[PDB]
């Protein structure tokens, strides 16, 4: 399921912002 | 009473502080500090508790060296000089604001709610009511943003705090900008980007309408539109722009939601003559009453437990570290008008 591909991701912790 | 009616006043007092900012207006030594409640590139924010009137409030503390260092001057400027100068239901209030030799202070509001994103993870994806209640706060929020010419440049549920009646404080001007027309740095959280910012083609206050999209599909979905495991991936997905659905989204929902993830700025809801309209009449808002909503009289789907003043239960647990403050003053040019 797309929520168990979510789950098992990188990003389901806080994201941080990119910059210049 | 309306949103718009509020605005009048609102610009002009805005204008006010904006072009005479308040600095100095506290001092360190008048909190004690208990806890950190979240951290970003140049420090963190601390629960504080003020001294002389017992009010806890929520600190930001930035490292001037590493900010100089990154060569985010600019942003942690136009952080302070819009948090000091706005007044809206659905913004943290800055209370106070001062610098010392090595550091940059910005006292807020203290929401106990915590984050959206701590609830919207544990539980899982919210109701469409749900999210709908949230959506509509930031519809106004940007709504008010938008009318003093600011772009707020960082919408996800990180920085959507949740205060003691289920509300909203959007928090975090970190990326906010007050700009007529066009602006052009790659900056914003990934998952959250609109196509144009992506592409270096110039971009304007649709960039947000862009995310409001992601942020309500997030919300009612539990996963983002577009996620991957490196930023890269995630903005070849974005620019691409083929976005599906859960099958158990309204089809209102994704009606709402096709039209704001659109590629294209002349057709992007947010982004057309009719303004903010375009979404507050939309379907998927027939249930919400938008002056209710502002007056915050609708009852929240889901209030945070709180035990008492200075109860962070809401919120999770960080490394703590002194804070340290030089007998030198570093950086003093560069930050002078903060
Ligand atoms: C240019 N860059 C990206 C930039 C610009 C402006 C900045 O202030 C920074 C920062 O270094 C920075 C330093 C600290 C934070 C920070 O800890 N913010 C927390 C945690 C991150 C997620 N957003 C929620 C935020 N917490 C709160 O603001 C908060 C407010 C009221 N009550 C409780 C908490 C955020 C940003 C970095």
């Amino acid at each position: 399921t797309t929520y168990a591909d979510f789950i098992a991701s990188g990003r389901t912790g806080r994201r941080n912002a990119i910059h210049d | 009473e309306s949103v718009k009616e509020f605005l009048a006043k609102a610009k002009e007092d805005f204008l006010k502080k904006w072009e005479n900012p308040a600095q100095n207006t506290a001092h360190l030594d008048q909190f004690e500090r208990i806890k950190t409640l979240g951290t970003g590139s140049f420090g963190r924010v601390m629960l504080v508790k003020h001294m002389e009137t017992g009010n806890h409030y929520a600190m930001k503390i930035l490292d001037k060296q590493k900010v100089v260092k990154l060569k985010e001057i600019e942003h942690t400027l136009n952080e302070k000089r819009i948090l000091q100068a706005v007044n809206f239901p659905f913004l943290v209030k800055l209370e106070f604001s001062f610098k010392d030799n090595s550091n940059l202070y910005m006292v807020m509001e203290y929401a106990p709610g915590g984050e959206m994103f701590s609830h919207l993870r544990r539980i899982g994806r919210f109701s469409e009511p749900h999210a709908r209640f949230y959506a509509a706060q930031i519809v106004l929020t940007f709504e008010y943003l938008h009318s003093l010419d600011l772009i707020y440049r960082d919408l996800k549920p990180e920085n959507l705090m949740i205060d003691q009646q289920g509300y909203i404080k959007v928090t975090d001007f970190g990326l906010a900008k007050r700009v007529k027309g066009r602006t052009w740095t790659l900056c914003g959280t990934p998952e959250y980007l609109a196509p144009e910012i992506i592409l270096s083609k110039g971009y304007n206050k649709a960039v947000d309408w862009w995310a409001l999209g992601v942020l309500i599909y997030e919300m009612a979905a539990g996963y983002p539109p577009f996620f991957a495991d490196q930023p890269i991936q995630i903005y070849e997905k974005i620019v691409s722009g083929k976005v599906r659905f859960p099958s158990h989204f309204s089809s209102d929902l994704k009606d709402l939601l096709r039209n704001l993830l659109q590629v294209d700025l002349t057709k992007r809801f947010g982004n057309l003559k009719n303004g903010v309209n375009d979404i507050k009449n939309h379907k998927w808002f027939a249930t919400t009453d938008w002056i209710a909503i502002y007056q915050r009289k609708v009852e929240a789907p889901f209030i945070p437990k709180f035990k008492g003043p200075g109860d962070t239960s809401n919120f999770d647990d960080y490394e703590e570290e002194e804070i340290r403050v030089s007998i030198n003053e570093k950086c003093g040019k560069e930050f002078s008008e903060f």
